[PDB]
RNA sequence: UUUUGACGGACCAAGUUACCCUAGGGAUCCUAUUUAAGUAUCGACAAUUGGAUCAGGACAUCCCAAUGGUGUAGAAGCUAUUAAUGGUUCGUUUGCAACGAUUAAAGUCCUACGUGAUCUG
RNA sequence: AAUUAUAUAACUUAUCUAUUUUAAGUUUGAAAUUUC
């Protein structure tokens, strides 16, 4: 049953609807999703979070009309609201509390982050090094979201931040900090703010990126700094060791060229490289304290 | 349209019902059939499709067994056959014609479809008739494993040793495998591996009494034509059955088995034996359409093929969710599409296998065994899997990329409707864009005329 | 029948034995776990971490003998070693494909648990309190987070996840056995569990706060000042309370902090997202003290 | 274009047309077979959106129940056989997971969402 | 739509003018080609 009320339109799922068929190609295929510039959202709260953040939505599929009325319909101008089968939603999602929402792939540089962290926002950049765990990436973004980092960088090979599972792990953290994906190491220096020192928390797999002939003479002798010392006198960039790769070679080389050090976190054994969420969390937070003080 | 008291089951069923053929209508060579694929040109008409429905629920091979003579009439071992292979209660048409002459030592050429009992057609006389005593040449390593496994199972009942040699394998490794295994009465080897052993003189065919060639058309490929010639010069061949039974001058009995035969094979056989000494047997269903097998044709663009494939996969998932369903076989023309498509499947969190010719030989062997073990019900494979692949439980064969030739389709088609098939097989083929419509037109035209497909002459 | 190979003794199990049936229900059905008070541990080196750390073994079942060699052979002498079919193991665990091995454990006693000295090198005078935790990955991640952070001791209040639930332990992947944990802490005894008057800081920006207007949060319960998380809060022995996943901190926690002289710590989040994942909620505050305490 | 160096493969890009053109097609729980327990007339079994309401069945046994053994004195337990007998709650789920509160136990599943037959155009 | 889009138009640089220390880029598109 399709209903129009007060200029607000929500449809019902139709038998053989090609809209659902086209969505399936878009959702799981990130290159096609990037080609279509879309993302998928899960949950009324997380759905409402994107609407509050000003992200442009695409389409909503829901088992009950109550969810649409429960959500702010004012922000649902651009979405074709479709009533769908509950079994279909769980089939569409690889994980859906009765509703799923398709959103335009946001550009975090273009996303609107309001004042509250901006008052607490730092000139601090978080860099994820070969972060291949979707759970950590979303779990990481809480720290960046709560910390107030000016920007977040993910190196090439890291998980797609806009993947809906990463959103679930971060529970909307993508709408709370700028994230840059698939950054090339050669272009990383351009991604650093002016006068920015790059700090690498060091815990090795990164030694496999070395030519065998030059393997042993290519190790940087970059200074080791205790993470408890002051490092935020100027804008700083933070590197996080990947779960499988740890801190990469290029991060160490870049830090020396940028005048930085190793803001070294003594890594407790049992975790070969401190959990990327754990490693990410510590580096940001007292930086707020250091510059606040 | 008026409702006739007795309609006819659709021989051709299409998304557009106007062109469906319900009843007894045969058009013939001169008449241009109004095929569903007749004008499949302008891709704007999305989702066009037609399917050929299954006509029989009982296996045609089991049908008419009463009209075929018993094994005793074939000169046949039966107790071992009953224990080893009880499933073959009565001989097939190919088996009945082929077995008797083979026991008499007459050279035999057999043209029959896959799954018609060709393997058993020569194996039974081979065992009764019997420095190896028998040689089996197979073009693909995949077939070698099945033939060796099938032969080993028969050998285990008879206490015989069978080994496999796959082509493309290193000389050092090939020698290592040979030395680590005991002497085998019958050897199954590929031209690449067999040629390497012959060059290194690890085996001699002067004492060979029986040579078996499986998939002669594929064995005759230029990739193996030179290797076969090198094998032939080392192999003495019997000229008449009398010499085969002569103890003073024993010679090797030649038997040929294939689904198609390239023109000129007679000249190759003529130089080895007289043309009149070759017994040629052709199956009644050779190059014939299978009515009991469902064939599905769908209009999908490259973007829509992924869309429909997901829908088809979901349909199979729903079928499994209600009642047990057979495995699904996905055929692709190129490895790159398999890898490109495979990543999409991985994004869908779907358990699936990827098989293509360029994968490591060791890696390919393990995956093939895993699929036989039932590790995963979804297998994406290239044309390397269109030969020597077990598909007794495969319910749906999906040709994601349209087969380039009808002969390849037949090998893919033979995967369904095999002896002992638990589930009714189905075939699905995709056409992307106006690239190719004649091939679909030819297949559809033959079905309406109930005639063999063009270009299939052996 | 026990098979001896390379000094390792293992029995060959037969499917359908009453022992197998009991394990299936415990792992699959959480209420049966509460009824029987039994737990499941998976993984040969994960089992090794548990037993070396004082976990109480009941029996170990493996698909292949190779796992036994990687198992804590020192702790297998008195534990029943039975080689079982992988299909039997699959029917048991919430995961279709376990790591070829699983072990039956009773509720370990924290008093007898032995934790590696590695956290102690980085351990802080900081104690953690968990409030109505409901997610297993978060708890396993929290303890893996603690195993990465170095929390001195952890207090679990009533209503939290069963720390020994099989999926909870899998996420910890040995972190459950690396940090001290106290279970079933009564809210009245929470201040006594901490050093008396230990400044307790409650993580507040929560799900309950989304449904409830921010203004109506200080009428009947003790009023806690809202402080920025980065402002030094570890000048005295500090305690941190973390709300449950997508639920939030409880009323009792807010009462606790004021009684001990603590205050609310504020996690500035971009408007447009009311809260975030609870697992790192401990981590974000736990590390903040870590550097402050180290300095 | 011949040579020297440490098995499987020949093409990509939307709408719209009543401004149109051509080709045409229309209108202007049954049903059909087969079987026949009970072939005048019939005829089972078969073969050819969330929910609510009520559950049925499988045993791969959770509780209940029948037993052997015991590192079982008794009673509790632990291990082992037999058994599907009836049962196996109500909710929260920031959505694949898990928690709360109870229960003798809140087994694991299957049964076209297991199963509801407005009114109008 | 995809793909280009030195019609033009703009800016940058030449250009042409002042002083004084159209072409080449890019962008729009007059359009072109292919498919729908």
């Amino acid at each position: 049953h399709t209903w129009e009320e007060a200029g607000l339109r929500y449809d019902k799922a139709f038998p053989g609807d090609r809209r659902l068929s086209s969505v399936m190609t878009i959702v799981k295929s990130r290159p096609f999703r990037e080609k279509q510039g879309k993302i998928l959202l899960e949950g009324r709260r997380l759905i409402a979070d994107a609407l509050k953040a000003g992200a442009v939505p695409k389409a909503f599929f829901f088992s009950r009309l109550e969810y649409v009325k429960e959500l702010p319909v004012d922000k649902l101008k651009d979405v074709s609201l479709i009533k769908v089968k509950f079994e279909d939603i769980k089939d569409w999602s690889d994980l859906p509390q009765g509703i799923m929402g398709i959103f335009a792939k946001p550009d975090p540089v273009k996303m609107t982050y309001p004042e509250t962290p901006l008052h607490h926002t730092l000139p601090l950049v978080l860099i994820c090094d070969n972060l291949r765990d979707p759970g950590n990436l979303g779990t990481i973004l809480r720290s960046a979201a709560g910390a107030g980092c000016s920007k977040v960088l993910l190196t090439k090979g890291c998980v797609d931040a806009w993947e809906p599972k990463v959103l679930r792990a971060g529970m909307g953290a993508h709408f709370q900090v700028p994230i840059v994906n698939n950054v090339e190491w050669e272009t990383v220096p351009n991604h650093l703010p002016p006068d920015t020192r790059v700090y690498v928390a060091d815990n090795h797999k990164y030694e496999e990126d070395l030519d065998t002939k030059t393997r042993k003479d290519w190790l940087p002798k970059l200074e080791v700094q205790s993470y408890d010392l002051d490092w935020t006198g100027a804008p700083a960039a933070v590197v996080i060791g990947g779960e499988t790769h740890g801190v990469s070679l290029e991060s160490l080389q870049l830090a020396e060229s940028t005048g930085g050090k190793r803001l070294l976190i003594p890594v407790v054994p049992g975790v070969d490289s401190l959990n990327s969420a754990m490693a990410a969390s510590i580096l940001l937070f007292e930086g707020k304290r250091q510059l606040r003080i | 349209r008026p409702v006739l008291v007795r309609p006819g089951p659709l021989l051709v069923s299409a998304r557009r019902p106007e062109l469906n053929q319900p009843a007894r209508l045969t058009l013939g060579r001169w008449e241009r059939a109004p095929l569903a694929s007749r004008g499949w040109k302008h891709r704007r008409s999305r989702q066009d499709h037609f399917s050929i429905e299954r006509v029989q629920q009982e296996a045609p091979a089991l049908r008419n067994l009463s009209s075929r003579g018993s094994f005793v009439d074939l000169g046949l071992v039966l107790l071992a056959l009953q224990e080893a292979v009880p499933e073959v209660v009565q001989p097939t048409s190919v088996q009945s014609k082929t077995i008797p002459p083979l026991l008499r030592g007459r050279h035999l050429l057999c043209a029959a479809e896959t799954g018609s009992g060709k393997t058993l057609s020569y194996l039974l006389p081979l065992f009764q008739r019997l420095a190896p005593r028998g040689l089996v040449l197979v073009p693909s390593r995949e077939l070698a494993e099945q033939v060796q496994a099938v032969a080993q199972s028969l050998g285990g009942y008879l206490g015989l040793q069978v080994i496999e040699l796959g082509g493309g394998l290193g000389m050092s490794r090939l020698k290592l495998q040979l030395y680590r295994r005991p002497a085998a009465d019958v050897l199954v080897a590929t031209p690449g591996a067999l040629w390497k052993a012959l060059k290194s003189q690890l085996i001699s065919l002067q004492h060979l009494n029986f040579i078996v060639l499986d998939e002669v058309d594929t064995l005759l490929d230029e990739s193996f034509l030179e290797l076969v010639d090198y094998i032939l010069e080392k192999s003495p061949i019997a000229e008449s059955p009398a010499e085969l039974e002569d103890p003073f001058n024993p010679k090797a009995q030649l038997v040929l088995v294939g689904a198609t035969f390239p023109e000129g094979l007679n000249q190759l056989l003529s130089k080895v034996t007289s043309p009149d000494s070759l017994t040629t047997i052709t199956s009644s269903k050779l190059h014939c359409l299978m009515p009991h097998v469902r064939q599905t044709f769908m209009r999908l663009k490259g973007a829509d093929k992924v869309t429909e494939l997901v829908q088809i996969l979901k349909q199979q998932d729903k079928a499994s969710k209600t009642e047990p369903s057979g495995t699904v076989l996905v055929f692709c023309n190129s490895a790159s599409t398999v890898n490109w498509l495979g990543y999409i499947l991985d994004d869908h969190k779907i358990q699936h296998l990827r098989l293509q010719g360029q994968m490591p030989a060791s890696m390919r062997a393990g995956i093939f065994q895993s699929f036989q073990k039932g590790s995963q019900n979804i297998l994406v494979c290239t044309d390397i899997a269109s030969r020597g692949l077990d598909s007794v439980h495969v319910e749906v064969v999906i040709n994601y990329d349209f087969p380039p030739t009808l002969q390849d389709y037949i090998h893919r088609a033979g995967r369904v409707g095999r002896v002992g098939s638990e589930v009714p097989g189905s075939v699905i083929s995709f056409v992307t864009h106006p690239w190719d419509v004649s091939l679909v037109q030819k297949i559809e035209l033959a079905a309406r005329r109930r005639r063999s497909l063009p270009g299939l002459a052996s």
